[PDB]
């Protein structure tokens, strides 16, 4: 079984661009077809038969090679491009897919909106506290979270979680939820959420008190 | 150059007693048509059961099998060794010398002795088609109203001859276009201008196709369902498949003309050794119509087996190889019947058969052997009496899978093509050349 | 046309599911149909295919009955039975229908998926708490809200805002898994105008142990 | 003559490898060449359709370069025509015919790069005419082409190779190989005296082309219908008086076509100036109606699918008629380069599905679908005006795909051809050739 | 092929009601779709008709919006809306699948059928009444037993003897309508040595009124 | 419309016999189509087009006619040929049905085995009084049924119901119930039930004493 291997595994560029990701194949392959897999999408037939475009495909896509190499070139990308294209041959049986190469955005800055939540009445009848924090749309995906009891770090019991990058504004987005006990949570009155950020050198912080 | 302007406004002006005559012909080979489908179907069905009163005991019913299709198999060969001898065989060789005037149309004789003598070869269960006859029939029929109508002319004559064996192909395979097609691929005088109506041929093949819907409509001869589509990478199959049948078109071709000679040593020309010996293969025909039918009989219930892929391969090499046998058998020994149809069966047979050496193959085109039967079954026709187009149409309208053309046209030419390159004939023309050849010596 | 694959979630161990991909919208013969997998975070490895008439079917290197790929085509649906179901064989389940252009073929329509989750876990429901703005928001042009859904097993969970009417501005987080159980947030986005002088709600759906809850952001107290 | 016919008999069907390979080489450049052309037309098309976008605010400057677009293009057209190629005008069938014939030449160094982007342009501005004329003609002169280049010689080469194009040509204008064939062996064939035109050689031929035409437009059919209802026996009768209503029109269609030639003949004199400008006048009024009633206007081939599913109203139905036969008179009669032959399709599905309708309301019991008698009626024209129904009933045959249908279409075919002839109607083809032809004469 | 039509049943006068037709065993498409009624003890008449299209509907001559048909071939079903129903349209409903022969089209495969009853007479279960032979009666060689099913409503009842396995000698007489109550007998022979020395136990339903009873035959004292 | 006139209404003949029944239609009719209904179930296509017999229908079945007046004919009637023949036509919109004609099995003459009883225990406990009569097994169908009380005879509150020709033997039943109310009852003491039938001059009287 041939196997395809995808030749940028993960590249960024920003719109404007033109950019080529290749498909290159164990053994002679011909009329390749790829897929288009956005993030938290169903694959969607992009290009078929190594070259031409599914309806529906903009013209700004096109696809070449022959024999052990192929090539999706976007001419010009744009910020909706955002996805993983994964090719496919079945010109020998079994029909293989390649490994997929990740398209990422470079977009301008954008700092990331802060977000504060306590935990809810219904968590704490039930032994729970979860303190939430949204860090909404930022740019670059690279950010640091700092949780701050009584003035005093926490760094146990932390959990961070980030989003892909969008497919229409190209912006990173984050929750970080600190979790505690009913007792551990009460025995407290100062909850603080700091996020540094290349935006700012001055971390942002979101804070709530108890009382 | 004036000639031709003087033509050409008097193109298309068949006189309206050709027209309407040609209505009366195609009216009378239809239900004449429809009546030799009936006996051949009923003395089928008494011959079932006589094999029911006698289902017990295996040596009892294998005899009455074999003396039921062997005394219908005698009183074929006896009608047309004692009353109309050009009746036998095909037919469509005679109708042709009949269109270039070289044979005579003796309707008083060969209607009755072809009728009778073909339900005889036909209801015993031997492997010949209804073409033979009803094509036959046909031009006879279309004779019969030239004489009792003092039609005169060319014109009449070759027209009336050509619709009424048109017509005949028609109601023998509920295909009008093939009919048509034949005529102007096939059956008209092939090297020099003729005087046939294709308007004329139209209305009398119209007339006999309703005629016979008006009896076998709801159910069709082969009923294959749609098929799968042939994506274009998949072409070149067909041009080798077509191939295959391009080098076997010709060698079946030498046995068919082969064993004629062959088994007119049996008899020498007696009627008697020739009648007890038709009688003989009839049987056989009947016999193995019950050990396995599929090697007997006109062959059109396997097709739709075929088609679905139902035999294996080893089943399908043995269908072949013994209707190969009981193909020549029949036809070579000049009984009345048509070998138009057992080529169809062995055109399927081999096409499969093909077709899941494909499908193993090459499991990405995703194939359906159906397909290459499909393509295969006129393919046969294509390579052997080399009429391509009424082959390709003769198929389209009985299977109805237009989806298939291009597979169906790319087999068949590739036949007609290895056909020429190989040194084979168009087998109803070199059994011409043969007639007319020991005519004259 | 639209293929809507389910009967996925949880499995024990060297157990077997069944998978059925129901069909509309095209005739659903004359179609070969094709089952694909994706294991988390990787790409794509396909299953097997079936014919129209059922005379075809064949597999990827796999071994005796691991897959059963069947179909009816009365009903227009597609069938993926998996025996003895190991950790490998935890993915997204795709049916796609095939079709061709110049005749290698081609995945022409995929479905939306069903997720196996090989495990020992226990099937459980997950909480669905509001999160408001706390007592001290400085309510300014736009307001974040958002709500909190935890322990449940296995994946995944579909966060839809106002039955979906409310779509822009709204994130959800990929679960994160802690003691054998998932755990993720979603945040939306409205004008200050829009609320709480109209209704937010969360509407959190968990298909496996066929919940819904729909909670309804609250000011607090 | 007995031993003659057994010498033939015995070498029947031997065509020599030299002209198959010939018609090979012919059916792949007629394929490719009329793809191109099909191509350049359904670009010329959407750059004209792209102008009404970039004025759809102002509906009088909307309407002006709807007919300022067309007229464009047809001028063109009509002047390439006039200049380089007399012959390169109307269909080009009749033309291809007289060659066959030899009473024409076949200047292809001409007809060529003429009728190519010639017939771009009319058709390009959207002119109620089709693809036939254009690849047809363009075919005959391929072959004719290749039998100059190549040097080959003898009757049966040049005659073959003529009529392999001509069927190439008719096989990739309608994606229907079989009629290409079926078009040759009934009407494009010398109708009087024998010819030794190989039919295996036409063959492959329209094989080639078809595959060719196949390889750039996979996967849409050209008229896509879907499988309609059968016709019962007690319905046939139905369609043998919708055969006669076309075989009374046929031959009326015919001195329409004829008299229009004459008719506009007068407007122009010959002229090469008030040519151009009657063709300009003729395609703009098709671009203007190629927006405000597209119906009227364009090929013929989009309200097909429409009228067979029943979808135009009784009211709707007998407007596109009188409009489109207007509209194929003015483009056809006229003289620019393309086929009458896909316009009248498109006119006998028309009145096809209104004596459907008609029939419908009429015979409840029947239990009627007025697309039946839409197909029935689709190729009927081309068999009571061109007097060829073997070559129209199985050119629908191939695109409507609806061969349950085959005895209505024949009987109604027939039916045609039989009244087209007993109300002294006259092949249309046969008919120009022997008006051109005369007027070859005439003039000495 | 099966015809199997459903929604029938009671209901009030000028009132309305959907009539359904499931289909299995055949291209629903293709196929014209047929409603024939049958008015009690009374001939077949021709409601309408729909083609696979449903672009032709054509009902009998009738009012206005008297009959709707309509048909939905995604579920290969048929549906017949009466409105403003009379005592006219009491009657039992066949849907029917239409065909030909040479033209002239006919009925070709009917289905079970549906009962449509139209009165203001309110649903009412029945009472059961063993009926033993007198304190005066000659047992000869056949005992003639029975129940009476009276004052129900509407139609039907089932009456079995012995839970079905008494079959042979059993008559179920018709009901008869009487101040807008049903009534009927059922009686069955058995041999004299087969009763009383045996159990015979006559079984009523009326499922109209959710009603079962099974009734005991003792004899008289 | 067209209206179809079947002119054996109802009628009766032995197993093996000529059976012929007619359908006149009041316009011009062709080819029309012939369907059975048997007791209790779907009606299903018989003949169709004048004469042709459908898949299944024996060939002791046929058909003929022409214009105005069609037939469907039984060379050798069958028991199971027992059912209502409905003539149909379509030539002619709207079509229409015949008034159906009921071919039963004619038998020899039996005796009705008259059974009568008293009103149940049950029902008395509730106010009403119902006397059943059955009248089994009998040949023809034609039956008369006489209630007296006290010797006196009474006609009012009597419900008469035949069933159709049995399956088993082909004869009819009949039940005749006198509902009276418990006090209307109690006041008579001699409750018979005289069976009037072709095969007696004297009539099957079958009665009980309360007391
Ligand atoms: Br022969
Ligand atoms: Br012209």
């Amino acid at each position: 079984d041939i196997v395809l291997t995808q030749s940028p595994a993960i590249m960024s560029a920003a719109p404007g661009d033109k950019v080529t990701m290749t498909c290159s194949a164990s053994s002679s392959v011909s009329y390749i077809h790829w897929y288009q897999q956005k993030s938290g999408t169903s694959p969607k037939r992009w290009i078929y038969d190594t070259s031409k475009l599914t309806s529906g495909v903009p013209v700004r896509f096109s696809g070449s090679g022959s024999g052990t190499s192929y090539s999706l070139t976007i001419n010009t990308m744009e910020a909706e491009d955002a996805a993983t294209y994964y090719c496919q041959q079945w010109s020998s049986h079994p029909q293989t897919f390649g490994g997929g190469t990740k398209l990422e955005i470079l977009r301008a800055d954008a700092a990331p909106t802060v977000s504060i939540f306590p935990p809810s009445s219904e968590q704490l009848t039930s032994g729970g506290a979860s303190v939430v924090c949204f860090l909404n749309n930022f740019y670059p995906k690279d950010i640091n979270v700092k949780w701050k009891i009584d003035g005093s770090e926490r760094q146990n019991g932390v959990l961070n979680s980030w989003t892909d990058q969008d497919s229409k504004d190209s912006t990173y987005s984050m929750s970080s939820t600190l979790t505690l006990t009913k007792d551990e949570y009460e025995r407290h009155n100062s909850y603080t959420c700091e996020a540094t950020h290349k935006t700012s050198t001055s971390p942002i912080v979101k804070s709530f008190n108890r009382a | 150059r004036r000639q031709l302007i003087r033509q050409l406004l008097e193109r298309d002006k068949t006189p309206l007693a050709i027209l309407f005559m040609a209505a009366v012909v195609g009216t009378l080979v239809g239900l004449a048509a429809v009546a030799f489908d009936k006996g051949v179907a009923w003395l089928q069905n008494q011959r079932m059961g006589a094999l029911v009163h006698t289902a017990d005991n295996y040596p009892l019913l294998l005899t009455v099998a074999f003396l039921c299709s062997a005394v219908l198999a005698m009183f074929g060969y006896f009608l047309v060794r004692k009353y109309a001898p050009e009746a036998g065989g095909s037919g469509i060789p005679e109708i042709e010398g009949a269109l270039e005037d070289q044979r005579p149309v003796r309707w008083w004789r060969v209607l009755p002795v072809k009728f009778f003598g073909g339900l005889g070869t036909l209801g015993g269960g031997m492997v010949l088609g209804r073409e033979g006859p009803t094509v036959q029939i046909g031009g006879n029929i279309g004779r019969m109203v030239l004489d009792i109508f003092r039609l005169k002319g060319d014109e009449a004559r070759h027209t009336l001859l050509a619709t009424g064996a048109a017509a005949g192909l028609a109601a023998a395979f509920n295909a009008p276009l093939a009919g048509i097609l034949f005529i102007i691929e096939e059956m008209r005088p092939q090297f020099r201008y003729t005087l046939i109506s294709i308007k004329a041929v139209f209305i009398g093949v119209i007339m006999s196709t309703i005629m016979y819907r008006i009896f076998n409509h709801e159910v069709a001869l082969i009923d294959v369902g749609k098929l799968s589509d042939a994506p274009l990478n998949t072409l070149w199959l067909y041009l080798i498949l077509g191939i295959i049948f391009g080098i076997f078109g010709p060698i079946f071709n030498k046995w068919v003309l082969g064993m004629q000679d062959l088994l007119h040593r049996v008899h020498g020309g007696n009627i008697t050794k020739w009648v007890l010996m038709g009688g003989a293969i009839g049987g056989l025909c009947g016999l193995l119509g019950f050990v396995a039918p599929a090697t007997s009989g006109g062959g059109f219930n396997l097709i739709p087996i075929a088609t679905a892929g139902n035999f294996s391969m080893g089943m399908l090499v043995f269908i072949f190889v013994a209707r190969v046998i009981t193909t020549l058998l029949c036809f070579s020994s000049g009984a009345p019947g048509g070998i138009f149809a057992p080529m169809l069966a062995l055109g399927t047979v081999l096409g499969t058969a093909f077709g899941m050496v494909a499908v193993e193959l090459f499991p990405q085109y995703h194939l359906e052997a159906g397909t290459f039967a499909i393509a295969g079954m006129g393919a046969l026709l294509a390579a052997s009496i080399r009429a391509p187009l009424t082959g390709i149409i003769l198929v389209l309208e009985m299977t109805d899978n237009y989806q298939l053309i291009l597979p169906m046209i790319i087999t068949g030419l590739g036949a007609t093509l290895l056909a020429q390159f190989t040194g084979g004939k168009p087998l109803a023309s070199a059994i011409l050349a043969r007639t007319l050849a020991k005519q004259e010596a | 046309v639209r293929l809507l694959e389910s009967g996925g979630g949880l499995v024990q161990p060297g157990g077997s599911l069944k998978l059925s991909c129901a069909a509309s919208g095209f005739d659903y013969s004359r179609y070969w149909m094709s089952w694909v997998r994706q294991a988390p975070g990787k790409g794509l490895k396909w299953i097997g295919e079936i014919n129209p008439v059922s005379s075809t079917i064949n597999y990827t290197p796999s071994l005796k009955d691991k897959f059963i790929i069947s179909r009816d085509n009365a009903k227009d649906t597609l069938y993926l039975q998996i025996s003895k179901v190991r950790s490998e064989d935890t993915a997204l389940y795709y049916c796609a229908r095939l079709y061709y252009g110049y005749g290698y073929w081609y995945f022409d329509v995929w479905g939306a998926g069903t997720t196996v989750t090989v495990s020992s876990a226990k099937t459980t429901p997950p909480s669905v708490y509001p999160l408001a703005p706390g007592s001290a928001a400085a309510a300014a042009s736009m307001v974040t809200l958002g709500c909190l859904v935890k322990g449940y097993f296995p994946e995944p969970v579909t966060v839809t805002w106002n039955s979906g009417s409310l779509a822009a501005g709204v994130h959800t987080f990929p679960a994160v898994l802690q003691a054998a159980l998932y755990t993720l947030s979603s945040s939306v986005t409205v004008p200050s105008s829009s609320w709480p002088s109209e209704t937010v709600t969360c509407n959190v759906a968990h298909p496996a142990s066929s919940t819904k809850v729909d909670k309804k952001i609250v000011p607090r107290a």
